[PDB]
C-alpha cells in the first residue's frame, strides 16, 4: 500500500517472524501494530497469502486444513526461505510446527479490557424455613480443604499442674459468696439463645425435645 | 410464649423465665432475600404509581431529548424531588407557588461532576441540570445478561430506575445545605467524604437504597 | 474469506471503545487484526483505516480534512455501527485512537495488565480542578435568568390501588433487577466522568470511593 | 453445702488457668481483636488440656500439635456447638466462631495492697468452660469410636448421652456439668 511503505514494514515483519523460532526475540519488546504489519505483508503477496490463510486456524482451532501436494507444500518453505536471510540452515515442517506453537505462545490474549465496576452479594439464605444443618454440612466442610490451616502454638508438651497455693490463698479468701444459682441461670439463658439466634439466622427449625435430651446429664 | 425453668441438683430452687417467638420470625424474614426484594420492588412500583397520575409521556428518553419544551422536564424533576423527600420522611411538602428553573446546555455551562446544581440568593432557590449530559448518560446500554397489560419494556425500565440514584445523591446535598447554610454545603461538596462522617443524625426507620454492598475496583493506581 | 464474520467480530471492539458497553471480555488480539483487515479491504473506509494507522508520538500528524470529508466519514461510521440514532464527537474517536497507541506501545504479556486508567488523551488543555471550576461557574450561571415555571395541579400526587400496582409488579417480576444496577447505571455513571478529561480536570477516585464508607452506615444503624 | 464448697473450690483452682502464666491479658474478651489469632488459640488449647488432665489423672505429657481456623461469617456458620474439633490422621484440627463468642459475652446480665472481684468475671469463665464441655464430649466419643458413629452423634448429641455411658456417673462425677439441670417448655 502506498501509505504502507512496504519495504521497511516487511523488514520489521521478518525481524519478528524470526522470533517464532526461539533463535530470536523482539528485543524483549513488541507492539501490536508490529503483528498487524506482519499480517498485512502476508496479505500483500500470494506466496505469503497462502500461509496467512493457513494461520487463522491457529486461533480458530476447528478450522479445516486439508492435505497438499509435495510441491504444493515445498512451495511454502520456498516462500519462507525467500523471506528469510541465510536460509541455508534447517528448513522443515518441524520449524513450521515450532512456528505454530510460537503463535500459540504469542496469542495468549493478554487482556486490555479498559475498566469496569465490581459488585458483591453480601448475604443469602433459601426459603425452606425448616432446612437442616445436615445438608448444609456438605457445603460447610469443604472449607477445611479450601482454607489455610493455622499453626498451633508449639509451646512443647505440658499441662499446668503448676498452680501451688499462694495466689490461691487470697483468691479463696475473696471467694465471694455470690448466689451461684442466678449466674447459672444467666449462663444457660445465653447459651440456648445462642443457638436460637443461629437457627433464626439460618432459616432452619429443630426439635426442642431433642435439644432437651441433648442437654440432659443427670442420671442415677 | 415459651416458658422455661432451670434447676440445680442440690436444691429444688428453680428460676423461671419466658421468651417470645415474634422477634425470631422477624429476624428470619429480614434475612430472607425475597422479603428484601419486596422493598425495592415496592419502591419502583410506588414511583411508577405516582407517575401514573402524570401526563406520563412514556417514551421518557425521547421526551427528555425533545428540547422543544421544558415544562414537562421541570415537572418531572420537581415531582421526583418530592418523591424522594416523602420517601425519606412520611409527612413533608414544599411551598408550591413557583420555582422558576434553569436548563443547562453545554459543558462550559455545566459542572463536571454532580450534573444537578443548586444555588440560592435573596430567597430565590434555583437549580440547574445538563440535559446534554443526562441524554448521553441515558443513550448507552449493552445488557447482554451474560452475568452471574402495559408492555413496560424491561430495558427502558433500566433508565426509569437509573435517574433515581443521581437524584437521591443530589437530595443529600440539598438536605445538608438546608440544614447548615452555604458554607458547610460547599465545603462538603468539595469532597463527598464528609457527608456521613457528619450526619449520623440521618438515622431513621427506613434506609437508603444501595444494598448491593460493593462498588469497587482494582486497587492498582491507588497510589 | 469470511469478511462477514470478521466484521461481526470487529464491530464490538470499536463499539466498546466509543461507548462503554456493559458487555465484557471484549479483548482479543485476533479480533483487532481482523478489524484492521476489514478496514484495509473496505475501500470506502480506507480513509479511516489510514487515519487510525497514525499511532506514533514523534510523528503525530493526523491530517487536516475538509468538514465535508469528516461528515462523510462520520456517516460511514454510524451506518456501519447501525447506530445513527446518535452521533459522537470525532474527538472521542481520536482519544480512543490514542488509547490504541498506548496498547500498541505496550508489550503487555500473559499478565492481564488491564490499563484501568480513564483516558488521558487531550490537547492544549490547562490543568484545572474544583478551584478553577468554581471560579469559572459563578458568572456563567448568574448571567441568565431561569426559563419558566407554571403550576399544573402540583401538590402531592399519591398512590393508587395496590392490585393495580401488583399488575406491574408481576410484569416486573422475573428480571435480573439485582444486577440491573451494574447492567447499566453504575458503569454509565463512572464512565460519564470523561468530562474531567474535557478541559483536563484531574479526576480522582479518592473521593469517588466515598460511596463505600457511606454505605456502611445503614448497617451500623441496623 | 460441702458440695457447693467443693464446686467453688474447683472453679477457684481453674482460676489458675485464669491468669495463667505468660498469658498477656489485655482483655478477658480479646475476641474484640482480629489481628492475632494466637491468644485465642492459646486459651482454647490450654482449656482443653486442663479439662483433659482433670478428667484423667495421669497423662501430664499432653500432645503438642494442632491447627486452627477462625470462622467469622454466616456462610461459614456452624449452628450448634460454636467450636469444633477433629483429629485428622494424627493431626488435631479446630475451628472457632469469634462472632458468636463475642455476642455471647456481649449479652447483658441480670442481677436478682488492694484487690477486688466481680461476679460477671466468674459468669464469663463459667460460660466458657460449660460450652467447652460439649465439644470435649464429642471429642471423647470420636477418640475411640469411628467417624461414622461420631458424625451420627454430631447429627444428634442425644444418642451418646443416652447409650454409651459405660464410664458410669462415677467417671462422670468430676464433670461438674451434671450439677446443673434445665427444662424448656
Amino acid at each position: 500500500e502506498e501509505l504502507i511503505n512496504m519495504r521497511r514494514y516487511r523488514n520489521a515483519a521478518r525481524k519478528l517472524i524470526h522470533h517464532y523460532s526461539l533463535n530470536s526475540t523482539s528485543s524483549t519488546e513488541y507492539k501490536i501494530s508490529d503483528v498487524v504489519m506482519t499480517m498485512i505483508f502476508l496479505l500483500r503477496s500470494e506466496k505469503y497469502h497462502s500461509l496467512f490463510k493457513l494461520l487463522e486456524t491457529t486461533f480458530d482451532d476447528y478450522t479445516c486444513r486439508p492435505q497438499m501436494t509435495q510441491v504444493q507444500t515445498d512451495t511454502l518453505l520456498d516462500a519462507v526461505r525467500s523471506l528469510l536471510e541465510m536460509p541455508s540452515t534447517t528448513i522443515d515442517l518441524t520449524t513450521v510446527d515450532i512456528m505454530r506453537s510460537s503463535f500459540a505462545r504469542c496469542f495468549n490474549s493478554p487482556i486490555m479490557r479498559y475498566a469496569k465496576i465490581v459488585l458483591l452479594q453480601n448475604v443469602a439464605l433459601q426459603r425452606d424455613k425448616r432446612t437442616t444443618l445436615e445438608e448444609l454440612l456438605i457445603e460447610r466442610g469443604e472449607k477445611i480443604q479450601m482454607l489455610q490451616p493455622q499453626q498451633y502454638i508449639n509451646s512443647g508438651t505440658e499441662i499446668p499442674f503448676c498452680d501451688d497455693a499462694e495466689f490461691l490463698n487470697r483468691l479463696l479468701k475473696h471467694i465471694d459468696p455470690y448466689p451461684l444459682s442466678r449466674m447459672y441461670y444467666n449462663a444457660a439463658n445465653t447459651m440456648f439463645y445462642t443457638t436460637m439466634e443461629n437457627y433464626a439466622v439460618s432459616n432452619c427449625k429443630f426439635n426442642i425435645e431433642d435439644y432437651n435430651n441433648i442437654f440432659k446429664v443427670m442420671e442415677n | 410464649k415459651v416458658r422455661t425453668v432451670t434447676e440445680i441438683v442440690n436444691s429444688d430452687e428453680k428460676i423461671q423465665k419466658t421468651y417470645e417467638l415474634a422477634e425470631f420470625d422477624l429476624k428470619n424474614l429480614s434475612s430472607l432475600e425475597s422479603y428484601e426484594t419486596l422493598k425495592i420492588k415496592l419502591a419502583l412500583s410506588k414511583y411508577m404509581a405516582m407517575l401514573s397520575t402524570l401526563e406520563m409521556t412514556q417514551p421518557l428518553l425521547e421526551i427528555f431529548r425533545n428540547k422543544a419544551d421544558t415544562r414537562q422536564i421541570a415537572a418531572v424533576v420537581f415531582s421526583t424531588l418530592a418523591f424522594i423527600h416523602n420517601r425519606f420522611h412520611p409527612l413533608v411538602t414544599n411551598f408550591t407557588n413557583k420555582m422558576e428553573f434553569v436548563v443547562t446546555e453545554t459543558n462550559d455551562t455545566s459542572i463536571p461532576g454532580e450534573p444537578i446544581l443548586f444555588t440560592e440568593n435573596e430567597g430565590v432557590l434555583l437549580c440547574s441540570v445538563d440535559r446534554p449530559s443526562i441524554v448521553k448518560m441515558l443513550s448507552r446500554e449493552f445488557d447482554t445478561e451474560a452475568l452471574v397489560d402495559f408492555s413496560i419494556t424491561e430495558v427502558e425500565a433500566t433508565q426509569y430506575l437509573t435517574l433515581l440514584l443521581t437524584v437521591e445523591h443530589a437530595y443529600l446535598h440539598y438536605y445538608i445545605f438546608k440544614n447548615y447554610g452555604v458554607f458547610e454545603y460547599c465545603k462538603s461538596l468539595t469532597d463527598h467524604s464528609l457527608f456521613t462522617n457528619k450526619l449520623r443524625s440521618t438515622m431513621s426507620t427506613k434506609t437508603s437504597n444501595l444494598l448491593l454492598s460493593k462498588f469497587k475496583f482494582t486497587i492498582e493506581d491507588f497510589d
